[PDB]
RNA sequence: AGUCGAUCCUAAGGGUCGGGGGAACCCCGACAGAUAGCGCGUUUCGCGCGUACUCCGAAAGGGAAUCGGGUUAAAAUUCCU
RNA sequence: GUUUAACAGCCUGCCCACCCUGGAAACGACUCAGUCGGAGGUAGGGUCCAGCGGCUGGAAGAGCACCGCACGUCGCGUGGUGUCCGGUGCGCCCCCGGCGGCCCUUGAAAAUCCGGAGGACCGAGUGCCGUCCACGCCCGGUCGUACUCAUAACCGCAUCAG
RNA sequence: UAACGUUAUUUUACUUAUUCCGUGAAUCGGAAGCGGGGCACUGCCCCUCUUUUUGGACCCAAGGCUUGCUUGCAGGCCGA
């Protein structure tokens, strides 16, 4: 018992040698990381068209879960389902004399076929992710959904909308119709959607973006601004 | 020539610390500098904690 | 995650060893440098004689392409002889000549004897 | 109508520098937290000579501030230091012949040696035996410190430039006359293949413009254009006056 | 020929990856970069270190180890003792 | 002509370097030259370092010289004696030691080897854990190796006064 | 010499393009705490990051709190 004793360490400069510390921010990145960082912070550092720009602005997080715990009871049959239906449906034709089957109803994928949707105007609902790489093949969609009144939402993930239709990524998903008894929070959730995206399209046409600098330069900014108020007062 | 396997243990080991290294002044010198210098840092510590409760 | 170096290191990753659907060779070759092979002829001149008689050791050309162990093991195998050294060097003309020398449980005249010399 | 001497020196190949002997750069520490923020000592262990440099090297060791292991580093030795002395570099080192400071810790008319130039370069002003540099003033509003180099030259640095306190030891080597070609030419063996020197009057004209002539002259002004090609820029180069003073 | 050399090491330098040029033959050469790997204990997996060439370059530089005596027409610090 | 190899043991201990006692002017010691000493001289006693030093084993059984017997065509046969004791040196070749002069010249690197600082970790009671100790056991690849090296063995058209 | 508009030359602001420097990319920016100073009274503002008689050594955490279960030992926070 008398035996044990602290044993401080004095850590300062020519003092004791410091145990090991985080070194994270400090690591010399591989090219790939560097290069993906310094993208993102030259996007930040630049300004952004407005037709970029609306592509920031996404569903906000409640309405997000509530369309795709809707969007989950309307995807498309997977392979499996696929094969049994048909051997179903093959062992069926001649017993069942080609007994009629309702027409599915489930959610529409694929940008041409979305396109095409969109512009017959028999789309009722559109999801565009935010992350599409090229960016042109969406960024002319919000414009044509607000020409065609279509409502249209932005949403955070090309592969979560491809996990909705069983793929690694989709650019975009379309419903055309719903079921009985979810039109009503079809409705809902529409409305909701229409508020946020198509009736604010016209005043986000004109909102500019980007132009935000690092954090050391925005500090050295606020202190020139303290100095200047506190002299000019 | 210095090889273990080539020459024995005593003709190439000098028994006192830092034998065969540096010489036994040296060795002398470095062992006395080192307890005066640990003397002298208690004593700066003990000074320096007297001026603090005097103040 | 906490890093403590500085330096970035690449991560061990695993590494599978081939297993080829096919071999790429049908089967193995053949042992071109067998005992036969490896003892041409022995040596029938004035200083192998000598050789044999004086030192109990044997002159044989050999292929080139042998060491003194394949050279060794080829003697075992032809003669059933055990063998002291080998000692051996590359004649002028190209070929390779192997003076070896027998333990002393064995006689080399009696050896050149059942060889045929 | 031939490529002429001053032309050969720049592929090099026979006008390369002779570094066989030489004992590696001579530079102040990497600039780190210690040396920005408190002081770190280092022991001089060694003064030793650079072959084809006048000014004598010191070897310091310190202790390295997060490794467990020895700092070695080769400072331009300046006057008065000796082995077993401490050095102290950092913003709040002493102001002691041989210690390293930052600029902005230095007074005005302090005398000093490897100046940087950039923050973090270790060294490149005033290193050469018997020079040094003079701290002139500091301007705090821009963190920059002013200084007279040994040319005459007044320069404008950044303040947290560092810079060694005293001048560079061995001066007044070139008063000593050499008296001989010989010991011009041991000078030279280990600098570069420059030594002798042949005059361009005395060649012939197809490897000199000086070439020729029936009698030994230029026959033109020996002063050049600024932009004169390679080739034909001997003599004067851009000179504003020639002669005395 | 385990003992004499090459073989090993590196010198001036040479040849290269990546990168940068180049219509291309090629040019610069570790300089634009996720290095080779190295130690400990092992259910062969874990832990800890890891600054972009572990390549060529000396029968005079550095360097593991042999001595007498004898022997052939011609070999020996290599053959015999 | 009257010889003694590598290697093993013991002894010795150049010139230096180092250690203990002691405390020095009337200064002393000292080299061819210098130089050294209260930061400890002279003096007394020791330690270590080199050796291509000494003795022993190797090793006299070998080599050499001399004197005999024998086959006398082919015994590479057979036997004895000696190989001992001193001197000398600005001598000659090589190696080493220690000083001094010279430089605005300061006169390589690596492989490799040795030593040291630290002590995580580790063992038992008639056996365990370690052990760079002594002895015993096995193995050691590939290529070069003849000869000339020159008034004829290389080059100069040659067996060329270069 | 200004309301409108054209033209030319300078000064100056930003950093992400670009260029350059250093490193084995090892404490960069802001704030807050441990200590030291004054004020008048409980709050303010002003400063520091621990090492300077010596040719020594310095790494791989002691200690405290807390869990598995009662520790072969092992997992977390402070120390940092
Ligand atoms: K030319
Ligand atoms: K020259
Ligand atoms: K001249
Ligand atoms: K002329
Ligand atoms: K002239
Ligand atoms: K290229
Ligand atoms: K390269
Ligand atoms: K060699
Ligand atoms: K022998
Ligand atoms: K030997
Ligand atoms: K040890
Ligand atoms: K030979
Ligand atoms: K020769
Ligand atoms: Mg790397
Ligand atoms: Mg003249
Ligand atoms: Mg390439
Ligand atoms: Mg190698
Ligand atoms: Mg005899
Ligand atoms: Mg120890
Ligand atoms: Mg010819």
């Amino acid at each position: 018992n008398p035996l044990f004793e602290k044993r401080p360490k004095q850590f300062g400069i020519g003092g004791a040698l410091p145990p090991k510390k985080d070194l994270t921010r400090f690591v010399r990145w591989p090219q790939v990381v560097r290069i993906q960082r310094k993208r993102r912070i030259l996007k930040q550092r630049l300004k952004v068209p407005p037709s970029l720009n609306q592509f920031s602005k996404t569903l906000d997080k409640n309405l997000a879960t509530n369309l795709f715990k809707m969007l989950l009871k309307y995807r498309p049959e997977d392979k499996a389902a696929k094969k049994e239906r048909l051997l179903k449906r093959a062992q069926a034709e001649a017993e069942g004399k080609t007994p009629e089957t309702k027409k599915p109803i489930i959610v529409k994928y694929g940008l041409k076929h979305i396109t095409y949707l969109i512009e017959q105007n028999k789309a009722q609902l559109v999801v565009i992710a935010h992350d599409v790489d090229p960016i042109e093949l969406v960024v002319w969609l919000p414009a044509l959904c607000r020409k065609m009144e279509i409502p249209y939402c932005i949403v955070k993930g090309k592969a979560r909308l491809g996990s909705i239709v069983h793929k690694k990524t989709a650019s975009a998903l379309c419903l055309t119709t719903v079921k009985n008894e979810d039109k009503m929070e079809f409705s809902r959730i529409l409305e909701a959607i229409k508020a946020n995206f198509n009736d604010k399209y016209e005043e986000n046409r004109k909102k500019w973006g980007g132009g935000v600098m690092g954090s050391k330069s925005q500090a050295r900014t606020k202190a020139k601004e303290r100095v200047l108020a506190k002299e000019a007062a | 020539e210095y090889k273990r396997s080539r020459l024995s243990r005593n003709r190439r080991t000098v028994n006192r610390a830092y034998g065969g290294v540096l010489s036994g002044s040296a060795v002398r010198e470095r062992i006395i500098r080192a307890f005066l210098v640990e003397e002298q840092k208690i004593v700066k510590k003990v000074l320096k904690i007297q001026k603090a409760k005097e103040k | 995650k906490i890093r403590t170096k500085v330096t970035f290191h690449r991560p061990k990753t695993l590494k599978k060893d081939r297993n080829p659907k096919y071999p790429r060779i049908s089967a193995p070759g053949r042992n071109k440098l067998d005992q036969y092979g490896i003892l041409k002829y022995p040596l029938t001149t004035e200083s192998a004689m000598k050789k044999i008689e004086d030192n109990n050791t044997l002159v044989f050309i050999v292929d080139i392409k042998a060491d003194k162990k394949k050279i060794k093991d080829a003697v075992k195998k032809m003669y059933d002889i055990q063998t002291k050294k080998v000692n051996t060097l590359i004649r002028p003309d190209g070929t390779k000549k192997a003076y070896v020398r027998l333990t002393p449980d064995y006689d080399a005249l009696d050896v050149a004897n059942k060889i045929g010399i | 109508g031939r490529v002429i001497r001053a032309q050969r020196k720049g592929a090099g190949s026979v006008f390369k520098s002779h570094t066989h002997h030489r004992k590696g750069p001579a530079k102040f520490r990497s600039l780190d937290y210690g040396e920005r923020n408190g002081y770190l000592k280092g022991v001089v262990s060694e003064i030793i000579h650079d072959p084809g440099r006048g000014a004598p090297l010191a070897r310091v060791t310190f202790r390295h501030p997060f490794r467990y292991k020895h700092q070695k580093e080769l400072f331009v030795a300046a006057e008065g230091m000796y082995t077993g002395q401490f050095i102290y570099c950092g913003k709040k080192a002493n102001l002691m012949v041989g210690n390293v400071l930052a600029l902005r810790s230095i007074p005005e008319g302090a005398v000093v040696c490897n100046v940087e130039h950039k923050v973090g370069d270790r060294g490149v002003f005033a290193r050469c035996s018997g020079d040094y540099a003079i701290v002139i003033s500091h301007n705090p509003d821009n963190g920059t410190t002013r200084i007279k180099l040994p040319s005459g030259a007044k320069k404008i640095v950044p303040s947290g430039c560092r810079a060694m306190i005293g001048q560079v030891a061995g001066g007044g080597r070139t008063e000593k006359p050499m008296l001989k070609a010989g010991n011009a030419y041991h000078k030279y063996r280990v600098k570069r293949n420059c030594w002798p020197k042949v005059r361009g009057v005395a060649m012939n004209p197809v490897e000199h413009p000086h070439g020729g002539g029936n009698h030994q002259h230029i026959g033109h002004a020996s002063t050049v254009r600024r932009d004169a090609p390679p080739g034909q820029k001997v003599g004067l180069i851009a000179a504003r006056r020639t002669g005395r003073l």
